[PDB]
RNA sequence: GCGAGAGACCGAUAGCGAACAAGUACAGUGAUGGAAAGAUGAAAAGAACUUUGAAAAGAGAGUGAAAAAGUACGUGAAAUUGUUGAAAGGGAAGGGCUUGAGAUCAGACUUGGUACCGGGCCAG
RNA sequence: GCCUAGACCGAGGACUGCGGUUUUUACCUAGGAUGUUGGCAUAAUGAUCUUAAGUCGCCCGUCUUGAAACACGGACCAAGGAGUCUAACGUCUAUGCGAGUGUUUGGGUGUAAAACCCGUACGCGUAAUGAAAGUGAACGAAGGUGGGGGCCCAUUAGGGUGCACCAUCGACCGAUCCUGAUGUGUUCGGAUGGAUUUGAGUAAGAGCAUAGCUGUUGGGACCCGAAAGAUGGUGAACUAUGCCUG
RNA sequence: GGCGAAAGACUAAUCGAACCAUCUAGUAGCUGGUUCCUGCCGAAGUUUCCCUCAGGAUAGCAGAAGCUCGUAUCAGUUUUAU
RNA sequence: UUGCUUAAUUGAACGUGGACAAUUGAAUGAAGAGCUUUUAGUGGGCCAUUUUUGGUAAGCAGAACUGGCGAUGCGGGAUGA
RNA sequence: AGCGUGCUACUUAUACUUCACCGUGAUUGCUGUUUUGACGCUUUCACGAGUAGGCAGGCGUGGAGGUCAGUGACGAAGCCUUUGCUGUAAAGCUGGGUCGAACGGCCUCUAGUGCAGAUCUUGGUGGUAGUAGCAAAUAUUCAAAUGAGAACUUUGAAGACUGA
């Protein structure tokens, strides 16, 4: 609201605070981006490295839907057992009977492998998955299942 | 007239009371300070200034702090005290039997400490069964984890994030930041 | 307006315990019963007078006599008097009945007041009369002349 | 364009340029340019009549709650001006500080209590 | 040690202290003024206005090293008159929820632009790095060392545990340089081990949303001010020149 | 564009490029102004880069918000040694 | 301890264990120390003592250190940054 | 009452010393007496110059939600005024006069919110000042009539001019 403002504060002031040599003036130094390889170059270098130039091929018609790929790390691999059956799972999984995660279905294209898993064995359904991620599933007794 | 060796004036710096007007807040702030002016036990007293600190300066503290607090050396059966909010979180395998004093629970966290036989209690029900703070251990949430922070002291060569809208090739990658455009600092 | 509040009292408190215990008035070495005084101030102001006693409220007993002067027994205050060299032997004189209370405050004036002007002027011009022209000096104002230097003079 | 309902909007130098016989009056050869200007009172009851004046008007009277509302009309500020009273004034005036003089203002005989008690102020 | 002359002040408001004198569970000059008397209340007293006297006092605003300036604006008065709103943002703060968060594009509903209710997506966050093809975060109690509030055990000291944060030596993920196992569409694969290299990374999440001040950029952009440039129109009643008729 | 026995003359008091409306609140590193009170703190005219020299960016000097702690080792100063 | 170093059982760097306590190894001071974020104005200066360059010199022009004026009234120098 | 030099007293700054009061910063203590303000009360010490500029706490204006079952034709608002009072101040309140229909306090919300200046805008008004001035084109006069009023109208008499 405008009774919070300073302009409220320097009424009475002659210069609303803006000096009485340098003057509040239109545009001293341009408008925008003006100058920035001439006498803004010292802020740009400075605050902003790599501002000017090209780098990296370009790629038309770039399609992100392509690149959709969600990643899902195994320290979170549990939250898609559902909520009412995590801990019976928990105890109850064996070689014969372990819990299936489709990552997929829960919008994940990769599973990686930061963290640790519970010592149960699960199935786990992806798109992809990193070596390290496959190898920890496969030591608590589990199986990664490639789904398209 | 004084030739002065300090600035005169100057304000302490600290905060002496919370910023916020919530009166619950305040209720605990009048306990604490009788607390903290009669008791002179030095529990009471970071407990009295930590509840003046603002919202970036009492980060969130999860379940799994806690519980790496728990295990510490002789520590199992302390009181975990927080002046903030505990949170929960789901990368934890296993959370014991504890008693948490907290400022804010949120549902997760309190369902996980209730559901392993704990207890999550405030802070003026920590004053009555431990005026003293006695069998406390205050634990802290990570300050400098903040997003802000990457920012700060930004110059060349101090490796510090920019401060960026967009990311990608085309953006503050070129001149500046590689040998093969003039320089990289 | 702002309306009073509930902790605004109107209790007055008592005050503190002073340690003001007074203590005698110590009067100057030139104020001894009998020297002859100058008035400065009052109706009598200029008249020559007797010191008699010192009363317990710090003032001075004087008379003119009152058949001298005009003058009778009362008191004046020691501030407003120039006590000169002028002796008087007031040795004869019974004072040992005035103080405070004689001056109480009740023209016509009581005959206690007129009887005890005749004793003690009766006592006074007995002593009076041995001093060669005492009584005429008694009589005579005082007044300072030109070229009168207070600071200078002898009293 | 036609028909409606609204607003934390503006309130006659504002709000459309225009609240009014406003795209008017007026200017320019022309294209165009373009104002100012709202309010007596409930009701004209808008002052009959007499008198002075050439008349405009004045003075009485009259109407009205009011004429300190008279179509120069609600209230009616300031600059500026007249009259009246008071005061000052040798080539400016005005200001601060201090006191005097003159004028104004204020306060304890209290919300006084019951001849006495006791208080208020200024002083030794 | 003693005597003696003046001036200004009197803050505080039961008691509580330190001392002293002791003749005393007492008194004092010792943690800040009391006693007494006169006058006045038709007033001695205090404030303001006007004026006199004494003393001091240049005209403000502004640019400026420097203004009373022989620098500029200002004869006077009223009313109007200049940092705003918006898109997107940085820091800080308050609040809700929290590994999530954001009902309001839309639908439901209504006492009808409100209030109340609903969810799929989507945005941002939860992972980085590389130009890219791509690859993708625990040797260990999520490590060692030195500090570290608080807490625990003692009994000054001392012993333990030590979150946040700080200095330092490592470990993990991506880029770069080297090495090159079992194998092979024999040119692929890349096990394993190295490297004063490199990243806006990891190492028990901190974010999302609303609001506020300040700061930023684009916008008429605090207000008023060019000389110019462009588009479409109107003029030869003046005047220049030709022509026609007087 | 006209028109000029030529002066850059004249083209409706307008001519080294008329008038009118619009683009247009054109842009200005330049001149002027910039509206209430008290309280606390309190500068700079210097460094580097800039078609930079009446202007900016940058560092410095200033304010504000604090935060971690509580005598730890600091100082426009001396002494001793070097 | 080590993959560095020595002919080496030599060193180097970092350590375990033991000892040395308020004179923990000069003075004086210390409205405490450390740390961070963010943003204003400014980027024409000028004067004095001393040092000092160009110039005949200048209330001229240009440097050094400190104090000032600017931004500051007050008493004195009649008057005066 | 000059110049050199020594001495005694004396004069007075917003400086120094003691004391009062305001504010700022720090500081002592305050819950079986914490008592409806603990954003409060209380003990003590030190400090106070300021342009540009920063921040804090306040004063004032239009309009909005809530509240005072607020003020008001027995006089709202506005305006004038040595009637005074309060505040360091921005300002607030009140007596008297004028006037005629609405308006205010408190808790909050919000903004087209505060003027001495801009050769500012519009309107209004001064000093200047009863002043500059009302002087080219030959020139007017007597009487009567009319009329409240005649240098200026009309008629008569005359003197003139334009000079085809
Ligand atoms: C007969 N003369 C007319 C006259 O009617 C005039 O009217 C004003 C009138 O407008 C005024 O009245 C005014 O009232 C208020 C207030 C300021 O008074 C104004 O805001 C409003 O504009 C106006 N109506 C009035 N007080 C006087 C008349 N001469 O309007 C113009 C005019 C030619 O002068
Ligand atoms: C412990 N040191 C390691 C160092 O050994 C190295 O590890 C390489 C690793 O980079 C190689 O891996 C590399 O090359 C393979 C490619 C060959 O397929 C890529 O897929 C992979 O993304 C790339 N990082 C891996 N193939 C062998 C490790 N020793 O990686 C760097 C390091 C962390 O410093
Ligand atoms: C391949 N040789 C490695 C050498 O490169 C180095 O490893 C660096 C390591 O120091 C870097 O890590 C460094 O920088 C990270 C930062 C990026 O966040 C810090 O977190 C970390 O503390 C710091 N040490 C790590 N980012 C890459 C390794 N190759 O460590 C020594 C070594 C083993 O010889
Ligand atoms: C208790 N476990 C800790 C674990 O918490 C973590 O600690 C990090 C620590 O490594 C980080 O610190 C690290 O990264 C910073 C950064 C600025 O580059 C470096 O400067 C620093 O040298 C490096 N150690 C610190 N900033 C946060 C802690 N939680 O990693 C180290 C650890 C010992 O495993
Ligand atoms: C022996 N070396 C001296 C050096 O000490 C110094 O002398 C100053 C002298 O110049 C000062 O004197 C100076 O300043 C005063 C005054 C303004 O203070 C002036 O009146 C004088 O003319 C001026 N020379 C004097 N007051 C003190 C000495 N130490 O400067 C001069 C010098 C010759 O270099």
């Amino acid at each position: 609201p405008t009774r919070l403002t300073k302009t409220r504060k320097h009424r009475g002031n002659v210069s609303a605070g803006k000096g009485r040599i340098g003057k509040h003036r239109k545009h001293p130094g341009g408008r925008g981006k003006a100058g920035g390889q001439h006498h803004h170059r010292t802020n740009l270098d400075k605050y902003h490295p790599g501002y000017f130039g090209k780098v990296g091929m370009r790629y038309f018609h770039k399609q992100q839907n392509h690149f959709w790929r969600p990643e899902i790390n195994l320290d979170k691999l549990w939250t898609l057992v559902d909520s009412e059956k995590k801990d019976e799972y928990l105890s109850k999984s064996s070689a014969s009977a372990a819990p299936v995660i489709d990552t997929l279905a829960h919008g994940y294209g990769k599973v990686l492998g930061k963290g640790r898993l519970p010592e149960v064995p699960v199935i786990v359904k992806a798109r992809f998955v990193s070596k390290l991620a496959e190898e920890k599933i496969r030591a608590v007794g589990g199986v990664v299942e490639l789904v398209a | 007239g004084r030739d002065h060796t300090s600035k005169q004036h100057v304000r302490s710096g600290h905060r002496t009371a919370p910023k916020s007007d919530n009166v619950y807040l305040q209720l605990l702030v009048k306990l604490y300070s009788f607390l903290a002016r009669r008791t002179d036990a030095p529990f009471n007293k970071v407990i009295l200034k930590s509840l003046f600190l603002s919202k970036i300066n009492r980060p969130p503290v999860s379940v799994s702090r806690i519980s790496r607090a728990l295990k510490q050396k002789g520590a199992a059966e302390k009181t975990i005290v927080v002046v903030g909010t505990v949170t929960d979180d789901n990368r934890l395998l296993e959370f014991p039997k504890a008693t948490i004093a907290a400022l804010r629970f949120t549902a997760g966290a309190k369902d996980r400490i209730l559901k392993n036989g704990g207890e999550a209690i405030t802070l003026d029900q920590l004053a009555l069964r431990a005026p003293k703070g006695q069998n406390t251990l205050i634990v802290r949430g990570p300050r400098n984890s903040r997003e802000a922070v990457r920012h700060f002291g930004f110059g060349p060569h101090k490796g510090k994030a920019p401060r960026i809208l967009s990311k990608g090739r085309k953006f503050e990658r070129a001149r500046g930041r590689r040998r093969s455009r003039g320089f990289k600092v | 307006q702002v309306a009073p509040k509930w902790y605004q009292s109107e209790d007055v408190p008592a005050p503190k315990q002073t340690r003001k215990t007074a203590r005698p008035q110590k009067l100057r070495a030139s104020l001894v019963p009998g020297t002859v005084l100058i008035l400065l101030a009052g109706r009598f102001r200029g008249k020559r007078v007797v010191y008699l006693k010192n009363l317990e409220d710090n003032t001075l007993l004087v008379s003119g006599p009152f058949k001298v002067n005009g003058v009778p027994l009362r008191r004046v205050n020691a501030r407003y008097v120039i006590a000169t060299s002028t002796k008087v032997n007031v040795s004869g004189v019974d004072v040992s009945k005035f103080n405070v209370e004689y001056f109480a405050r009740e023209k016509e004036i009581k005959a206690e007041r007129v009887a005890d002007q005749k004793s003690v002027d009766a006592a006074l011009l007995s002593e009076i009369k041995k001093t060669p022209l005492l009584k005429q000096y008694l009589a005579a104002s005082f007044s300072l002349k030109n070229g009168d230097r207070p600071h200078l003079l002898k009293f």
